[PDB]
């Protein structure tokens, strides 16, 4: 186990049915900020380095 | 979080504001090498190639 970062989506009865790593590649970074699972096109303002 | 999606919000709009003027053009034209238009005078004006 290891103390990184998840996004977790809760369905109308609290189960867990999907979530998503924030350390594992940049575009799940992305998901992380805007608080969604699909994202449109365009540049979106992440983490600086 | 909060400041940068402010100062990125700023400086969107400074796009914004720019193709609403310059960017009012179809289409580049060539530059004329006439430049008396029956004595007008427009090397001043067009760009001096
Ligand atoms: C959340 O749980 C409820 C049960 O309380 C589910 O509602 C039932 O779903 C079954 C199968 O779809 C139906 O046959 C029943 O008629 C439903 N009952 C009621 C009162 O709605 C519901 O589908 C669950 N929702 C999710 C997203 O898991
Ligand atoms: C438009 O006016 C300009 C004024 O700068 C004229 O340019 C000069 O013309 C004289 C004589 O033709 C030359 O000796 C200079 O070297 C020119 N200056 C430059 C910067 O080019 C130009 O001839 C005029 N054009 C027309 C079509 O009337």
């Amino acid at each position: 186990l290891k103390p990184t970062t998840f996004m977790l989506k809760y369905d109308e009865n609290g189960t867990i049915t999907d979530a998503v790593d924030c350390s594992q590649n940049p575009l799940a970074e992305l998901k992380c900020s805007v608080k969604s699972f699909e994202i449109d096109k365009g540049i979106y303002q992440t983490s600086n380095f | 979080t909060q400041l940068n999606r402010a100062l990125s919000g700023i400086a969107a709009e400074q796009d914004r504001n720019t193709r609403e003027v310059f960017a009012q053009v179809k289409q580049m034209y060539k530059t004329p090498t006439l430049k008396y238009f029956g004595g007008f005078n427009f090397s001043q004006i067009l760009p001096d190639p």
